[PDB]
């Protein structure tokens, strides 16, 4: 049955601010995207230098 | 004999990974080269303008260039003539051709000391051990005229007389001119003459080390961020 | 290489010996002509006049 | 003549060490064996080289702090 | 319609080669190395081009032009030492690329392997003549030694060596034609690398397990894009610390003297990436046999796909042949050490046993080990 | 109060052109700041040895 | 194969992945990075290390044999 | 004998493809005969084989192995591809003999 | 120029550039052939020659 499948637990890999399934997203997605894009931007600044 | 001797490791001020040369020692070593070493050895790839901003000022290096007389020509009637030296002039050769050097130096040719640190094993340690290592020969070793025993020279029979001693010159800054001090100064000057880019090379290496210490974890974080889709992927096989 | 050990492959090899020998003759003549080899061109009669 | 090279002081102080005097006495034995003999073709370059190796290792440990 | 990346005829080649190329997901960092080679090749070309802007191929001024580059050109010392240490880095990456191909069974891609062997020959010739180019003592004497070993060939060797020399010895004509050939060969190397990539993309690439990776394949972008950029950045870290901190740990000091035909050095060696071949040639007490030993060492590296007698491709599940492979790598390290040593006791017998064990491991022991493994795994 | 990367994403990191502008401005200020810091570190390691530390005794 | 349209025939295989912005890039990096590295080292050390140990022994022996060969013999 | 069987189990554990869950016949290099024998497999064994290969590639991708209870034990390593491989090999020898004569 | 006028540096860098550009010309000619081979050649009548090709 296709309803028998379930996504397994990813909580060993998930971030701390998306670990709780009873709270919403979109009040922490901008922080995660800002952290990852800050890493990318600082890498780009170093490569440009 | 074919058996030889390794020079030891000396604690130079430029021996460290990010440690520069001591430019006062290079200035003293240039004075040692001018007053002692320049009568036999040449510096064909080093000019006076290389000393500006390293050991001497513009007017000091210009006075150093003007105190020697160099070759110029031809004039309007095609005759060679002597002129006062300039900043773009290279250091003057003691001999016009190597055969004249061999005739003046008892067959032996004094080499051009522009890469003599980089062309010898041990570097300036070898030069410091050679200049301070003149000793009496042991028993069973017969030595001809014009040859001198030096255990750091290969073959232990060098054609160079010991060129430095105590008060062999007078320093401009009042440093006492012992044999070890003069040898250390001229070894520092020869290391600078072999590698004039040394300080800028180490500064560039420090900047490169700081940029790579910043850039390795950031590029690693970018790679792990992009690969975390695959590295946490779960698989399942559900045959019917 | 025991795949090609049979009567048919021996017949094929026997059939292709003269063509391969003629091509080897072509290659030897071309090598002698291009390198101007003196060990052979000193024996051919009309070629002797250029030496 | 009244001005002292520090290299001489460091050299004699390094000659006052332990294996340096064993190389010294080995070179003395070589010198007495070679010099007090006739019709030989043996030099004492090896023992002299060992003596200078130990002595100059000691000197290169501690010379440049005495130089300005 | 607007999928220009897969409709533009220029852009679809870059797409098919680097963006939508199906690559195995499980390839390790070893698979980075060939990409590094291409980047390193580009670096060499770029540095060489700027080194071609101030170098004169005249025997009276080649050393003078090298000193003028290192002293008077702004950051010319940086360009020269990046060129030399990039040649060393190129040979490091070649050795690791070839070792990956030997270990993981990648030689079954036979056309890619043979184009690689041709590439390796071209790169070795280019680096040899480039080392001749600065016209130091060791450049002239290494060129003289290598051309004499070329003159060991019977009945055509001497005329061929005087044809390559352009005269009686290594001289002006040899240096100028070596500059011309050292300029022109890396572009042929780049074209052969294009052929290399063409054959590999025709056949697909291998994975460390040696299995059919068609079930689990990922796009090259952005995974191996960011992985090879990380590898390029690590390689540039090692190259720039080798340039800016230890510029002379791989070079030789006697190349900092001008070339003197009257004076010979007490010990003549090539650079470190030719030392194993020098030790292989020098071990046999004959001239033609030693030259054939060097040529057939690289030729049995080419001949490697015909010696595979195992039903498994990679060495991941083959421990006996793993032991033999690491003994072979160890033996290559010993040969590299012996090649930098002069001919006294016991270096002759150590190099002779090293070369004998090298040819015995490649030609005899590895297929016998693979047959023993096939017996032990109950295959037949 | 929002987190600082959330404000950076809302202002600068959302649009690619503003991302490039932030990268360029950070490149200027990072170049200047790192040049100052690296020069200070190198000169502090090599106090009394460089020419700029000893040139006042010969400028007369 | 050639391109992602047709490489292999796969039936009944389900795979799960998450967004890169929702998982940590270094999820328990040291605590599970150390034992995996020592596990791989225990799998490969007995095949890799002893040839290089033999190289080190041969290198040291050949070097010391060379400096003992350069010395003189007391027979003369 | 029994000592050879024990040493062969030890070599099976030293080979290490059981740690990825692979069988003996999964590790065979795909030659022409091996691809023909794979094409002659039933679809259940074919799907099992390629799931095992995909899982092994995924485990090699993350540089890990299976838990020790999930390893392929020695006495449950069934040679599924071996009779198909024997059929393909024997008919290829028959065709080779006919072309040889 | 690499200087105040046309001098030795100009001649040496002109030798390097004159050496290296015909290989770039060869690569650009390969791109030229590819961009022609997407559509075939033109004929002197200027018409669609698809009915008569050899
Ligand atoms: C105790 C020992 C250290 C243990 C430890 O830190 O374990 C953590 C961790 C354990 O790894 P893991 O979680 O078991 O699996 C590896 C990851 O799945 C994936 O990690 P990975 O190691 O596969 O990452 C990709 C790989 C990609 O590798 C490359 O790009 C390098 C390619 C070769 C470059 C060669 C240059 C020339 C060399 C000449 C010689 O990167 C590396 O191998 C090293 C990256 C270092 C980045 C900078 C760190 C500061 O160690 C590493 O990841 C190794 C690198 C540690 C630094
Ligand atoms: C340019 C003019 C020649 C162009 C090629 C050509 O027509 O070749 C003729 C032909 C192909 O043109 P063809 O189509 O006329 O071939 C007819 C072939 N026969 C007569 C046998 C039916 O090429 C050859 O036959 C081979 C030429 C090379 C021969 C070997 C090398 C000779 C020199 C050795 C040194
Ligand atoms: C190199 C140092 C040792 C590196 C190392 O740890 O190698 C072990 C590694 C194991 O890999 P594997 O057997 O696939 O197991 C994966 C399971 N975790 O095995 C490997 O990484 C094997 C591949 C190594 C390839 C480079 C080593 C050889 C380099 C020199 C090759 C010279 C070839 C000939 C050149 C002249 C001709
Ligand atoms: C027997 C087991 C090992 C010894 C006892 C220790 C047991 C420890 C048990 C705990 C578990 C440890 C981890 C196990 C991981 C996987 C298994 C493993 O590593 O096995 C040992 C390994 C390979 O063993 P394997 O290949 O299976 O043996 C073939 C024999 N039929 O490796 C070996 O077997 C050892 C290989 C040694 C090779 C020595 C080579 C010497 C010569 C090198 C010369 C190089 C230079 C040559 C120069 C020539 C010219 C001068
Ligand atoms: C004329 C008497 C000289 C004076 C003054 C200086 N040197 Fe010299 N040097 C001279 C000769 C004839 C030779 C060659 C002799 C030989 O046996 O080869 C040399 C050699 C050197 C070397 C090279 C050593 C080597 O291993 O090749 C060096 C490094 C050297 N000399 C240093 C040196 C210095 C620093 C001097 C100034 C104090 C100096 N020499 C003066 C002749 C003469
Ligand atoms: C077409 C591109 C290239 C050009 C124009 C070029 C040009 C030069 C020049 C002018 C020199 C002499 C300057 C010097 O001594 O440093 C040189 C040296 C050298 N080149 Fe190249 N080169 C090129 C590519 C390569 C490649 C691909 C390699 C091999 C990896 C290589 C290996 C060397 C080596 C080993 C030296 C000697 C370095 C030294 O001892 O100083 N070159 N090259
Ligand atoms: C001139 C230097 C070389 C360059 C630039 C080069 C380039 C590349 C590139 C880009 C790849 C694909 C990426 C990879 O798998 O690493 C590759 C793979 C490969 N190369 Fe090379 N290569 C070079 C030398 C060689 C040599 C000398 C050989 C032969 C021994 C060789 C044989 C191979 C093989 C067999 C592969 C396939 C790897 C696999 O799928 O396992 N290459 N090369
Ligand atoms: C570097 C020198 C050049 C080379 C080697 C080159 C090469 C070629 C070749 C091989 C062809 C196909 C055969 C032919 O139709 O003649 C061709 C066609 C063509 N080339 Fe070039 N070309 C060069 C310069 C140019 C230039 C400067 C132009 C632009 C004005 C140009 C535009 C074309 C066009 C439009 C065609 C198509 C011919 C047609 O279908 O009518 N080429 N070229």
């Amino acid at each position: 049955s296709h309803t028998d499948v379930k996504v397994p637990d990813f909580s060993d890999y998930r971030r701390a601010e998306v670990l709780d399934s009873t709270k919403s997203s979109k009040e922490s997605s901008e922080a995660r995207k800002g952290f990852s894009y800050l890493v990318t931007a600082t890498t780009t600044v170093g490569v440009a230098y | 004999s074919d058996l030889e001797l390794h020079p030891p490791s000396y604690p130079w001020s430029h021996r460290g990974l990010l440690s520069s040369l001591d430019h006062t020692s290079i200035r003293r070593g240039f004075q040692v080269y001018k007053q002692v070493c320049s009568s036999c050895h040449s510096m064909d790839y080093v000019a006076y303008r290389h000393l500006v901003g390293v050991c001497y000022t513009e007017e000091e290096a210009k006075a150093l260039a003007e105190e020697v007389e160099v070759q110029d020509g031809p004039n309007d009637d095609g005759e060679m003539f002597m002129r006062p030296g300039k900043l773009s002039d290279y250091f003057p050769k003691p001999y016009p051709n190597p055969e004249a050097a061999r005739a003046a130096n008892n067959g032996a040719l004094p080499p051009d000391l522009s890469y003599i640190v980089r062309a010898r094993h041990g570097g300036e340690d070898y030069v410091f051990s050679l200049l301070t290592g003149y000793c009496e020969p042991p028993t069973g070793v017969s030595l001809r005229e014009g040859l001198y025993f030096n255990p750091y020279f290969p073959g232990q029979a060098i054609g160079m007389a010991p060129p430095i001693y105590t008060e062999v010159l007078e320093y401009d800054d009042g440093t006492p001119a012992t044999m070890s001090q003069v040898a250390k100064d001229v070894a520092t000057f020869l290391r600078w003459a072999s590698e004039p880019e040394h300080d800028h090379r180490k500064r560039m290496g420090l900047k490169m080390l700081l940029m790579m210490g910043l850039l390795l974890p950031l590029t690693y974080a970018m790679k792990r961020h992009k690969w975390s889709v695959l590295k946490s992927r779960k698989l399942a096989y559900r045959p019917p | 290489l025991s795949r090609f050990l049979g009567p048919r492959y021996r017949e094929l090899a026997r059939n292709w010996i003269p063509t391969a020998g003629m091509w080897g003759t072509v290659g030897a003549v071309g090598l002698v002509w291009a390198t101007d080899w003196r060990l052979i061109l000193d024996w051919v009669p009309y070629i002797n006049g250029k030496f | 003549e009244e001005l002292v090279d520090p290299l001489t002081t460091v050299r004699e102080h390094c000659e006052q060490l332990e294996k340096c005097v064993k190389a010294r006495e080995r070179l003395e034995l070589c010198d007495n064996r070679v010099s007090s003999r006739s019709q030989t073709e043996e030099d004492c370059t090896e023992e002299l080289f060992d003596f200078l190796h130990a002595r100059d290792h000691c000197v290169a440990h501690k010379l440049f702090k005495n130089l300005k | 319609m607007t999928n220009m990346r897969k409709t533009h005829p220029l852009f679809k080649i870059i797409n098919h080669s680097f963006i939508d190329l199906p690559a195995p997901s499980n390839i390790s960092s070893w698979w980075n190395f060939g990409s590094l080679l291409g980047v390193c090749l580009m670096v060499q070309i770029i540095t060489g081009l700027f080194l071609a802007m101030h170098y004169t191929s005249d025997t009276m001024t080649a050393f003078s032009s090298v000193t003028h580059i290192c002293r008077d050109v702004n950051y010319g010392w940086l360009i020269r030492y990046m060129h030399a240490n990039g040649a060393s880095m190129f040979f490091i990456c070649l050795f690791l690329h070839v070792g990956r191909g030997l270990y993981y069974g990648s030689y079954t891609f036979m056309e890619t392997w043979n184009i690689g062997v041709l590439l390796l020959f071209a790169v070795m010739a280019t680096a040899f003549m480039g080392y001749v180019l600065p016209w130091g003592q060791m450049s002239f004497w290494g060129a003289t030694v290598i051309t004499n070993l070329l003159s060991a060939i019977p009945y055509i060797g001497t005329t061929l060596v005087e044809w390559i020399w352009g005269g009686f010895s290594v001289d002006k004509a040899t240096l100028t034609r070596f500059f011309a050939f050292h300029f022109i060969l890396p572009f042929i190397i780049a074209a052969l690398a294009i052929v290399h990539l063409l054959f590999l993309h025709e056949t697909g690439s291998n994975n460390p397990t040696g299995l059919n990776s068609d079930a689990d394949k990922i796009p090259f972008h952005p995974y191996y894009t960011i992985k090879d950029i990380l590898g390029i950045l690590i390689m540039f870290l090692i190259l720039m610390t080798l340039v800016l901190f230890f510029p002379d740990m791989l070079g030789d000091p006697d190349n900092y003297m001008p070339a003197n035909p009257l004076n010979t050095p007490p010990h003549i060696k090539p650079e470190w990436y030719f030392l194993f071949a020098y030790a292989i040639l020098r071990s046999i007490p004959n001239k033609l046999g030693g030259v054939l030993a060097l040529i057939l060492s690289i030729l049995i590296l080419a001949l490697m796909p015909f010696l595979h007698t195992s039903k498994q491709r990679s060495l991941m599940f083959r421990p006996i042949t793993q032991i033999l492979y690491w003994i072979l790598v160890a033996n290559l390290l010993i040969l590299t050490w012996i090649g930098g040593q002069p001919v006294e006791h016991p270096f002759i017998i150590i190099g002779q046993l090293a070369s004998i064990s090298y040819f015995s491991i490649i030609l005899i022991l590895m297929p016998i080990s693979g047959i023993i493994e096939d017996k032990m795994l109950k295959l037949y | 109060s929002p987190t600082i990367p959330s404000r950076l994403y809302s202002l600068l990191f959302r649009r690619t052109s503003t991302f490039a502008l932030t990268i360029a401005v950070g490149a200027l200020f990072f170049e200047r700041a790192f040049d100052q810091g690296a020069d200070a570190i190198y000169e502090h390691i090599n106090e009394g040895k460089l020419w700029k530390h000893i040139k006042h005794k010969y400028e007369n | 194969g050639r391109e992602f349209g047709n490489l292999a025939r796969i039936r009944h295989v389900i795979s799960y992945s998450l967004s890169p912005f929702e998982q940590r890039a270094f999820p328990s990096y040291f605590s599970k990075g150390i034992p995996n590295v020592l596990r791989r080292t225990r799998e490969r050390i007995l095949r890799v290390a002893p040839p290089f140990v033999v190289v080190y022994l041969i290198y040291t022996w050949g070097n010391q044999e060379f400096e003992q060969s350069k010395r003189k013999n007391p027979a003369m | 004998s029994k000592w050879l069987d024990g040493f062969r189990k030890w070599y099976y554990n030293a080979a290490g493809f059981n740690k990825l869950g692979l069988m003996r016949d999964d590790t065979l290099h795909e030659t022409e005969d091996v691809k023909e024998a794979i094409r002659r497999l039933p679809e259940d064994l074919y799907n099992d084989r390629m799931f095992r290969i995909k899982r092994a590639l995924d485990l090699t991708m993350r540089h890990q192995i299976l838990p020790k209870d999930q390893w392929t034990k020695y006495e449950e390593d069934k040679f599924y591809l071996e009779p198909y491989l024997k059929e393909v090999i024997r008919e290829r020898k028959e065709r080779e003999e006919w072309a040889k004569k």
